[PDB]
C-alpha cells in the first residue's frame, strides 16, 4: 500500500466587481456646499 | 427607495452609507 | 567599482539534490535547482557576489553544480591530531588562566 | 432603484438653487 503523498494550489481573484463607480460622491458634495454658500 | 448602494462588497461600510442618504 | 555580497546557505544538501531522481518530488524539488543554476552563471554575468555551502553528505549534491565556475574550492575538515588538541585546548581556557581561577597543577 | 432616487434628489436641489 503506497502512499503519503502531497499537493500544490494556486489561486482567483473572484472578486472582480467594480467599485470606483459608487465612489464618486463628490459632486453632489458640491452642489450642497453651493446650497449652503 | 430601498436602498442607495450596491452591497457588492458586503461589509459594514456600505450600510451605514446607505442609511445616512436615506 | 560595485561591493561585495555574501550569501550563506546552510544544509544545502536539503533542496539540491540530483536532478531526475524523485520526478522533483511533485515538481517544485527540480524547478528550484534549475533556477538556482541559471541565476548563479547565466546569459547576463556578475562579478560581485560570493556563495558559501557546508553539507555532511557532499556525494548527494547535483553534479551540475560542483564544476569550475559555480562552486571551486571544496574543502574537508576533519578531526585534529596532538597539535591541534593541544591548540583547540589552549584557546578555551584563556579566559580562566588570565584571572587566576585555574590551579597550578593542571 | 439607483434612478428614481438620484434624479429625485438632484430635482430636489436644483429647485431649491432656482
Amino acid at each position: 500500500a503506497s502512499g503519503i503523498i502531497m499537493d500544490s494550489s494556486i489561486s482567483k481573484q473572484a472578486l472582480s466587481e467594480i467599485e470606483t463607480r459608487h465612489s464618486e460622491i463628490i459632486k453632489l458634495e458640491n452642489s450642497i456646499r453651493e446650497l449652503h454658500d | 427607495s430601498g436602498g442607495f448602494i450596491r452591497r457588492v462588497t458586503n461589509d459594514a461600510r456600505e450600510n451605514e452609507m446607505d442609511e445616512n442618504l436615506e | 567599482n560595485s561591493g561585495l555580497h555574501i550569501i550563506i546557505f546552510d544544509e544545502i544538501d536539503a533542496i539540491c539534490k540530483q536532478r531526475g531522481s524523485m520526478a522533483g518530488s511533485t515538481g517544485v524539488h527540480d524547478t528550484v535547482v534549475n533556477q538556482l543554476l541559471s541565476k548563479i552563471d547565466g546569459v547576463e554575468q556578475l562579478n560581485n557576489i560570493l556563495v558559501i555551502g557546508m553539507t555532511n553528505r557532499p556525494d548527494l549534491i547535483d553534479e551540475a553544480l560542483l564544476r569550475p565556475g559555480r562552486l571551486e574550492v571544496k574543502m574537508e575538515i576533519g578531526l585534529p591530531d596532538e597539535k591541534g588538541r593541544l591548540q583547540i585546548l589552549h584557546i578555551h581556557t584563556a579566559r580562566m588562566r588570565g584571572h587566576q581561577l585555574l590551579s597550578a597543577d593542571v
